[PDB]
RNA sequence: CCUUCUCAAACAUUCUGUUUGGUAGUGAGUGAUACUCUUUGGAGUUAACUUGAAAUUGCCUUAAA
């Protein structure tokens, strides 16, 4: 494992290379890059791998947007029919329990017609902050929405599965997104060896709790794609290893 | 003068045809080659949609049949792509609303779902193709006489006889067998029928049928489904009542 | 098809050959016997009828072709020229 | 004119036999669940009387307006360029008034106005509007000028 | 001319009313006074029959509106039913 | 006075050298097209030139569709001064994809990386932010 | 003056858990952080930010007439 206290150290001293020599809350989020040995070469995709986590940030984000200005919020699409099936009432009732909340609900014709006018469109996603969209539409979305949302990894659209194979359910969303919400994060596949990850801020959660966190992820994704190697930054910091593996970079002309 | 508006619009639904179709086509490329890791849904899939409309779902499992198939327009921009354009004219599907018969086997059922958009699918029945067989039909004769290239009605047996008795074939209902029965290879048939030229459903452009025209129009976008989605079901239709308007 | 319902014959051509059954070849024109054989009593069955879905069945069998092939055994056969 | 006409057809009017129907309903609704007059949606579509389109205008509410030349008492309509140019109202000139009568469903109008419209083609609109300022603020700017010399 | 009004307009919702809104004509009395009645019709159906049998097997093209050659189809069957079962 | 040359510009998608071939010949027989596309994953970047044969020509093309619309974009088109010389914009495509490595061998780069994740160790702590190892 | 890939499986039933796969974008720029390659040629991957779809230059036939 990592030292969790080279965890530490590195949050405190970029803690005070950030305190004192809109531009401050691009500067002090926090990225975390791999290098692996290559990802998919002539396939483009856009799919996300839901990585499972113990603890959200997103409760933080929350409680940090209801003060902030970007309005931390969410965005759902689905299929024509189950409008008049689902309504806001219902998760009004659930998830108010455990204390989050739906924005809206949205149809792909709503989509087509009036976040049309792209410039209206990027304007209409960009307040929200979590894209979310139906196992089935997915593989559609980006000749209607477009890539200006896929650029950002905040706005790229998120499948979940919610047809209860058949006669679906809403309670099979009404835990799912919980899921969803505190205890799984999407991340993406691009070309290459490069891969960032927005991981999150300091202001939210402790590094105490953020350590076990990427140990999680470290240990699951160190089988996944057979990494090459990890850094981390704060949105321009020059790269700090903190995992460096060798053992993987013997195979690289073993491919060949 | 050529209107760019409906220049673009025509180019523009080539685009997308053309798009879907490499898409399929490099897609049963990857089935056949049999690859199968990344695709949505390694099998096929089929929609009986019938009769405010009741839709029916499986797969093929075939267990091949015959069916009937007949050239319908449509959609509406599409100028022809080279990569449909030779199949379906080998097809004979030219010269719209032109109906033909077939077998469906695995080499094939790629190939109606790329003629799909294009086209109208569905079964047939024993009293529908008695009824088209017996009141339609148009066949050349060559031989010992009259080189004369007509395409001339079906009246005789013995030219059954002296064109399909090496198949050891007369008596036209015999025919009739090898289509329904899906009998002996039925490339005979299928290279000799010409087959049938139909009818325009309503021919008009007097002012009662130009809404008849546009009642047609809408139950065909009520009962066509262009997904493009390449893992679409195959469309099925009631072609027994159809023929009874077109036949 | 049409069936009928409701709520001396034509002597003696009306109910002819009263209970026979003939099992019909495809190949045979119906279109005009099966007039003739609803005139005067009889049942037909064609092959083609079933495909969708001892001493019991085979009474009479019209075939006309002039060759048939492969004729079996068992063959109790007429042919229905006769009653044409 | 076309793309004009694509446009105000989707924003027709009602004719009896929706106005009928869409009041059996609401009386259906009214009784037991509900009506504050939001049975119904709130109705999107043309202003046709001329009356109650200028009076609209000076409010001032009509985002475009449709202004037929032959109309044989033309002094009806004479002042309303100047007006809508006054304004700075998004005003137009069209070919025949009996087209109008398509649109709102009678045999004509002369004259049709734009006050409200759905979401989805107020950017349709936008550059509609912006096409005819940009027929009429450089080349019909001079319907005025051009003495001839 | 009704309906070219409305084709020409629009609103095809009313000339779909339109055409459900009229009374296709009948010939009761026609036949009524050209053959009173029976025994003189069942003398003169010949020529009748000729025409509808001859319909029933022709094809459907332009100029037939192939409602009619069913309607013919039905109506010669049903003849053959009764003249059978009789 | 003007050119023969015209600048059009303000396009939409699915509008390419085809199309607009076989739109002004309507027009006159060309002298010649270019379009602007991007010359990476070569697509269009809304605009191009033209001249058919005649100043003439290029005028009555732009007087008729100046603010001429379209499926929802409208196209703006602009008359030349004397020559003005489309000069550039070789028609680019989506290219084929090569790959020329790796060469180097998995020994000699391993110590590359060994060495620069010194240097990135050290050039982070004069930055200064200190680490070990 | 078209109008968009609207879902499939595996299991055990969960009144649904796990896995699998499934997208190739309007373009324009804005500034600017990191990793590969090979030789500078930067080819490919990397923080977010504007724009009314904006903008001037990177060897088939009846859907006729």
């Amino acid at each position: 494992a990592i030292p969790r206290e080279r965890v530490i150290k590195a949050v405190n001293e970029l803690i005070k290379f950030t305190s004192k020599p809109e531009e401050e809350l691009k500067k002090d989020l926090q990225l975390i890059v791999v290098n692996n040995k290559s990802f998919t070469g002539t396939s483009k995709s856009f799919k996300l791998k839901l990585l499972n986590v113990k603890h959200s940030f997103y409760k933080p984000w929350k409680e940090a947007s209801a003060t902030a200005v970007k309005d931390f919020k969410v965005l759902l699409i689905l299929k024509d029919s189950d409008i008049k099936k689902v309504s806001e009432d219902d998760l009004f009732d659930q998830l108010d329990s455990e204390g989050i909340k739906v924005d809206e609900i949205i149809c792909g014709k709503d989509l087509k017609t009036v976040y049309k006018a792209y410039e209206a469109r990027n304007a209409f996603i960009s307040q929200f902050s979590l894209i979310l969209a139906d196992d089935s539409i997915v593989t559609s979305l980006p000749k209607l929405m477009g890539g200006k949302a896929y650029n950002k990894v905040e706005t790229t659209p998120i499948s979940i599965r919610t047809h209860a194979n058949k006669e679906f359910s809403l309670t099979t969303l009404t835990n799912n997104i919980k899921k969803v919400y505190m205890n799984q994060l999407p991340v993406k596949l691009p070309r290459g060896t490069t891969l960032n990850v927005h991981l999150g801020n300091l202001e939210w959660l402790r590094p105490e709790e953020f350590v076990d966190n990427v140990e999680l992820i470290s240990e699951q994704l160190i089988k996944a794609y057979q990494i090459r190697s990890i850094f981390i930054k704060t949105n321009r910091s020059p790269v700090l290893p903190l995992y460096y593996n060798q053992d993987v970079l013997d195979e690289l002309e073993a491919k060949k | 003068f050529v209107r760019a508006e409906s220049i673009v619009a025509k180019t523009l639904a080539t685009s997308r045809e053309k798009e879907r179709i490499k898409r399929v086509s490099i897609l049963e490329d990857k089935k056949a080659k049999n690859e199968t890791q990344h695709i949505a849904s390694g099998k096929d899939f089929i929609l009986k949609i019938t009769e405010g409309l009741i839709r029916e779902k499986t797969t093929y499992d075939g267990k091949p049949a015959l069916l009937f198939i007949v050239r319908v327009r449509g959609p509406l921009a599409v100028n022809i792509p080279n990569k449909a354009f030779k199949i379906l004219s080998l097809l004979r599907l030219v010269e719209t609303n032109t109906g033909v018969f077939v077998k469906l086997t695995k080499n094939v059922y790629p190939l109606l779902k790329v003629i799909a958009p294009y086209v109208v699918i569905g079964k047939p029945s024993l009293s529908s193709i008695r009824s088209l067989i017996q009141k339609r039909g148009r066949i050349i004769y060559k031989g010992e006489n009259e080189a004369e290239p007509h395409e001339i009605v079906l009246n005789d047996n013995n030219i059954v006889e002296e064109q399909l008795g090496d198949h050891g074939i007369i008596c036209v209902e015999d025919i009739i067998h090898e289509i329904a029965t899906m009998g002996e290879s039925f490339s005979v048939c299928n290279f000799f029928l010409q087959p049938f030229k139909l009818n325009r459903e309503v021919s008009g452009f007097g002012s009662l049928n130009r809404l008849r025209k546009i009642k047609q129009r809408e139950a065909e976008s009520r009962t066509r489904q262009f997904s493009n989605a390449a893992t679409a079901p195959v469309i099925e239709v009631d072609i027994d009542s159809l023929l009874a308007k077109l036949n | 098809s049409y069936i009928l319902e409701s709520r001396k014959y034509d002597s003696p051509v009306a109910s002819l050959f009263s209970a026979f059954v003939f099992y019909v070849s495809r190949e045979v024109p119906i279109d005009i016997l099966e007039f003739l054989i609803l005139s005067c009593g009889g049942n037909v069955i064609s092959e083609a009828a079933m495909d969708q879905i001892d001493m019991s069945k085979v009474t009479h069998q019209i075939v006309d072709r002039p060759v048939l092939k492969n004729k079996v055994a068992g063959r109790t056969y007429i042919q229905p020229q006769w009653i044409f | 004119a076309a793309e004009t006409f694509k446009l105000f057809n989707k924003y027709r009017p009602e004719t009896a036999a929706e106005k009928k129907e869409r009041l059996t309903k609401e009386a259906a609704a009214v009784a037991e669940g509900k009506s504050k007059q939001d049975a119904s949606p709130k109705p999107y579509a043309v202003k046709y009387g001329l009356n109650h389109v200028v009076a609209l205008i000076e409010n001032k509410k009509a985002k475009l307006v449709l202004i037929a030349n032959d109309v044989d008492p033309i002094e009806l309509v004479v002042f309303l360029p100047a007006l809508c140019k006054k304004m700075g109202v998004p005003y137009a000139i069209v070919k025949g008034k009996a087209r109008l009568g398509t649109l709102v469903n009678q045999k004509t109008s002369a004259v049709a106005a734009l006050t409200e419209v759905r979401a989805e083609d107020e950017a349709a609109l936008a550059k509609l509007v912006s096409t005819i300022d940009a027929n009429f603020a450089d080349k019909y700017d001079e319907v005025k000028k051009h003495w001839g010399g | 001319r009704k309906l070219t009004r409305a084709l020409g307009r629009g609103e095809v919702s009313s000339a779909k009313r339109l055409e459900e809104n009229r009374d296709s004509y009948t010939l009761d009395h026609i036949i009524k006074e050209r053959y009173p009645s029976f025994p003189d019709a069942i003398r003169d159906i010949d020529d009748a029959l000729n025409m509808l049998f001859l319909f029933s097997n022709l094809p459907s093209t332009n100029q037939v509106s192939s409602k009619i050659i069913n309607d013919a189809q039905k109506i010669c069957n049903q003849w053959l039913a009764y003249v059978a079962k009789e | 006075e003007y050119s023969g040359i015209i600048y059009v510009s303000r396009l939409p998608h699915g509008f390419h050298e085809k199309e607009l071939s076989k739109y002004f010949a309507q027009f006159g027989d060309l002298k010649e097209v270019r379009l602007a596309r991007n010359k990476k994953t070569g697509n269009s970047r809304h605009y191009g030139f033209l001249e058919f044969v005649n100043k003439e020509d290029a005028m009555i093309a732009q007087e008729s569709m100046n603010n001429y619309l379209l499926m929802g974009h409208l196209l703006q088109v602009r008359v030349l001064p004397k020559g003005a010389k489309i000069e550039k914009l070789y028609k680019y495509k989506k290219r084929v994809l090569v790959e020329k490595g790796i060469t180097k061998p998995v020994k000699q780069l391993k110590d590359n990386m060994k060495q620069k994740h010194e240097e990135r160790i050290k050039k982070l702590a004069k930055s200064g932010i200190e680490f070990k190892w």
